[PDB]
């Protein structure tokens, strides 16, 4: 191969391992910050849904 | 004058005019709390695949 296709290749190949390294180090920064705030996508364990409450009115009135 | 209400009638569901205002929080409820955002956007591929170490998709 010519020094050109080595060497422009050789850009190429660090141009995008170094882009996936910065996507995992945001990814690691990612997860670290919705497993402490809860406020992401990710992390979401549920809760009891509110389309189970009877809003009715019931038998006795104070409630 | 007062005639006994026959079978039925006492368990019905009637309609009541009020002049005091509804209740606008019975249950004294505070603010909710501010949903999570929803996702939004279209889904494009992931960025040089899986990521994983060295598998390049
Ligand atoms: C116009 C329309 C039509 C177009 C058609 C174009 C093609 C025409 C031909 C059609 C057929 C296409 C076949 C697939 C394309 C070539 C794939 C390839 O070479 O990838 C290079 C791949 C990565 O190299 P590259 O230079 O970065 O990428 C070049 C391409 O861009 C590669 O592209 P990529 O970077 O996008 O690839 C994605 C990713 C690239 O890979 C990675 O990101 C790296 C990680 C790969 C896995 C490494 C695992 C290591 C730990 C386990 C090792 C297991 C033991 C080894 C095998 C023991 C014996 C069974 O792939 C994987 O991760 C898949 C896993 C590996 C399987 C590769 C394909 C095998 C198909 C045939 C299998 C036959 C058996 C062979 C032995 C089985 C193991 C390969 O090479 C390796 O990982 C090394 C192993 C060799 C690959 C397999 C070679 C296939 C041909 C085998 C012929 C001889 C068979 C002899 C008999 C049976 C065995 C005894």
């Amino acid at each position: 191969d010519a020094p050109e296709k080595n060497y422009e290749r050789t850009m190429a190949i660090l141009q995008i391992e170094s882009e996936k390294a910065e996507l995992r180090l945001k990814e690691l920064e990612v997860r670290r910050l919705m497993r402490a705030k809860g406020d992401g996508p990710w992390f979401q364990y549920p809760t009891i849904d509110k389309a189970l409450i009877d809003h009715s009115p019931k038998a006795t009135p104070d409630n | 004058g007062w005639v006994r209400p026959d079978l039925g009638e006492l368990s019905k569901v009637t309609k009541v005019k009020t002049d005091r205002p509804l209740p606008e929080n019975p249950y004294h409820s505070r603010a909710r709390p501010e949903p999570n955002p929803e996702v939004e956007g279209d889904l494009k591929p992931a960025r040089h695949g899986s990521r994983l170490f060295f598998w390049t998709m």
